[PDB]
This record gives structure tokens, C-alpha cells and sequence, in this order.
């Protein structure tokens, strides 16, 4: 996260770290959506341009974390993966269209003060809150700058941007399965996701019912925090029918 | 989950975090 | 740069 701040304890109890077993290293962010299901970006698991194609046994998820590098004894919980599910129409060849994946845990995780699931949006909450200017919150342990790394989870609040502005910021084709967020050059304020924040959540707090909803997944950006560029996020609600199908089937 | 999105150390305690108000103020 | 995690999770 560029131009963010240290999270408060328990501020993002749905935060998940995707962790490689060997070598032991951070792979991505992710989020807890139930006691057995974790949501992430497809490119965290499958990205052939970079020779990335993980299997379940390659990976662990670490839940309840605050420190990036410490083993947070008696606080974090480490879970093994039963199965990865990648969206069947995930477009890794072009623009990361439908950049979404689910991971089922081998055993349910116990909730605690530090471990708690985020909500997924219904159609009405998405329609109400997915509006230009409305701010969400992005969290992760990724790099602090494009060109270093945080001691603890970082948090930044960023406004959703008008779709024509998102489109006009890039030569990449933007789809309805994406939205973009970030400040404009003339807005003064800054902030973005960066490398290592992939797969973590973009959340919004509903003013109607007080609950946090995951509207986006950290997907891609041209650099990090560049003037005139924006961060692009998977549109969770647009892909919720797939999410529901996977959970209902498996 | 019936309890989703309600943080044990914040909403469940009626405690606010230091920047959630910035989000609320943007929901015009 | 990461602290070692318990061996039980790697078995
Ligand atoms: N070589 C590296 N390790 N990073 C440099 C390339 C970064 C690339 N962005 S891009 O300008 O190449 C446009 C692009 C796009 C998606 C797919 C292919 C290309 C990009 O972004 N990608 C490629 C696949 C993973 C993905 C990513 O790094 N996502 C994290 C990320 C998310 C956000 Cl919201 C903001 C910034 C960043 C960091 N750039
Ligand atoms: C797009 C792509 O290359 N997907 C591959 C898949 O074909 C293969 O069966 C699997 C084996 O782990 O790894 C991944
Ligand atoms: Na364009
Ligand atoms: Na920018």
C-alpha cells in the first residue's frame, strides 16, 4: 500500500495473507468470507506470463495477522487449502477480466477478536455504494512504493472513480467486471495498492446497516500511485453468481 | 454469516476506527 | 525476512 497508514488492531479481521510454503514468503492478500472460504484474485494463483500456477499444497493462508513478518503466536491462525477454484472465464491473457478465485480451507477457522468474515454485497448495497466519489478502503502488506516493505498491515481509503476517467487513464480495455479507484492529480491526496497487495479487499461500510462489505479485489495498476493512473479492482457483485455457484456446489 | 462485517473490536463494541468517518462523509 | 512458522503447518 502506497501512502497508507498502519492498521489499528482488529481493524480488518477478514484480512488474509496467502503464504508460500517453500520458500516461505508472502504471495498475496485475500479475505475471509466464512469459516471455510477465502476470496482472492485469480492472478494470485494463476498467471502464466510469470510462470505462476499454484496447487493447493503449495500454499497456506494466515488469518488474524497484523505484523507482516512475525509469527503472531496465540493470535494468527494458519490454515491449509482443500481446493482452489478459479473463475472459468478469468482472462489472464489480456487485462485480468474476472480476476477472482476462491479457496476452501481444509478445516473451519475459529473466529476471534482478530478473525471475522466480511460481507459480500447484495445487488442493492452494490447499486447504492458503487458510485464515483464514494470511498472504500484497501488493506495489505504489499510494497510501500513502486520502486520498501511494511512492518504491519497498511490501510488506505480511496474514492471510486467515474468509469470514463478510468477508461481514459489507460490503453487497456476496461470491462464491466472492473472498477477503478484513487485520487486524481488535481485532488492533492494520494494512495494506491501495490505489488503484494494483489487479492486483498476493497471494502465499504454500509451507512444503512453498519456492516462492512467487500466490493472489490485488488487486481492491477500501471505502476503504483502514479499521477493520472488508478488502481483497478475486481467487481465482486458482478461475479457473485459464480461465487454462490461454487459455494453451493462445493 | 449472519454476523458478517461487524468487527469484534469496533462495531460489536460500538467503537469507531480512526478513519471510517472519511468513508461515511463520502456517501453523499 | 519472515519468522519461521511452526513445523506442524508445513507437514
Ligand atoms: N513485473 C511486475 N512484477 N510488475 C509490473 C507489471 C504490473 C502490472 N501492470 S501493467 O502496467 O503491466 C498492466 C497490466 C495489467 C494486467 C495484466 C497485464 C498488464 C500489474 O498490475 N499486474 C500484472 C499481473 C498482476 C498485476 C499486479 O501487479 N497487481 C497489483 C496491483 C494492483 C493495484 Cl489495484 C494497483 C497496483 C498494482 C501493482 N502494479
Ligand atoms: C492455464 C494453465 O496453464 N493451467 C494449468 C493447468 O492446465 C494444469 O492442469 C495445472 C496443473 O497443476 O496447472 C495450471
Ligand atoms: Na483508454
Ligand atoms: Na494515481
Amino acid at each position: 500500500i502506497v501512502e497508507g497508514s498502519d492498521a489499528e488492531i482488529g481493524m480488518s479481521p477478514w484480512q488474509v495473507m496467502l503464504f508460500r510454503k517453500s520458500p516461505q514468503e508472502l504471495l498475496c492478500g485475500a479475505s475471509l468470507i466464512s469459516d471455510r472460504w477465502v476470496l482472492t484474485a485469480a492472478h494470485c494463483l494463476l498467471y502464466p506470463p510469470w510462470d505462476k500456477n499454484f496447487t493447493e499444497n503449495d500454499l497456506l493462508v494466515r488469518i488474524g495477522k497484523h505484523s507482516r513478518t512475525r509469527y503472531e503466536r496465540n493470535i494468527e491462525k494458519i490454515s491449509m487449502l482443500e481446493k482452489i477454484y478459479i473463475h472459468p472465464r478469468y482472462n489472464w491473457r489480456e487485462n485480468l477480466d474476472r480476476d477472482i478465485a476462491l479457496m476452501k480451507l481444509k478445516k473451519p477457522v475459529a473466529f476471534s477478536d482478530y478473525i471475522h468474515p466480511v460481507c459480500l454485497p447484495d445487488r442493492e448495497t452494490a447499486a447504492s455504494l458503487l458510485q464515483a466519489g464514494y470511498k472504500g478502503r484497501v488493506t495489505g502488506w504489499g510494497n510501500l512504493k513502486e520502486t520498501g516493505q511494511p512492518s504491519v498491515l497498511q490501510v488506505v481509503n480511496l474514492p471510486i472513480v467515474e468509469r470514463p476517467v478510468c477508461k481514459d487513464s489507460t490503453r487497456i480495455r476496461i470491462t464491466d467486471n472492473m472498477f477503478c479507484a484513487g485520487y486524481k492529480p488535481d485532488e492533492g491526496k494520494r494512495g494506491d495498492a501495490c505489488e503484494g497487495d494483489s487479492g486483498g479487499p476493497f471494502v465499504m461500510k454500509s451507512p444503512f446497516n453498519n456492516r462492512w462489505y467487500q466490493m472489490g479485489i485488488v487486481s492491477w495498476g500501471e505502476g503504483c500511485d502514479r499521477d493520472g493512473k488508478y488502481g483497478f479492482y475486481t467487481h465482486v457483485f458482478r461475479l457473485k453468481k459464480w461465487i454462490q455457484k461454487v459455494i453451493d456446489q462445493f | 454469516e449472519a454476523d458478517c462485517g461487524l468487527r469484534p473490536l469496533f462495531e460489536k463494541k460500538s467503537l469507531e476506527d480512526k478513519t471510517e468517518r472519511e468513508l461515511l462523509e463520502s456517501y453523499i | 525476512d519472515f519468522e519461521e512458522i511452526p513445523e506442524e503447518y508445513l507437514q
